[PDB]
């Protein structure tokens, strides 16, 4: 409610450990959690799959 | 959460 969830990515991004994601710029995701403000955990509506992704690397959609 | 820092963006 207010705060949007959906992002989508800006750039491209190589998973460096086993908690983070990898994407391709135009990749869509849910957010599951911000609380934390540097990593966000999320669901790539392309993959199904679930991990963290770095916030400054997508943008509010919709 | 990771940390080890999110890279500077490009």
């Amino acid at each position: 409610g207010t705060g949007v969830t959906l992002f989508v990515a800006l750039y491209d991004y190589e998973a460096r450990t086993e908690d983070d994601l990898s994407f391709h710029k135009g990749e869509k995701f849910q957010i599951l959690n911000s609380s934390e403000g540097d990593w966000w955990e999320a669901r790539s509506l392309t993959t199904g799959e679930t991990g963290y992704i770095p916030s400054n690397y997508v943008a509010p959609v919709d | 959460p990771p940390a080890y820092p999110p890279p500077p963006v490009p």
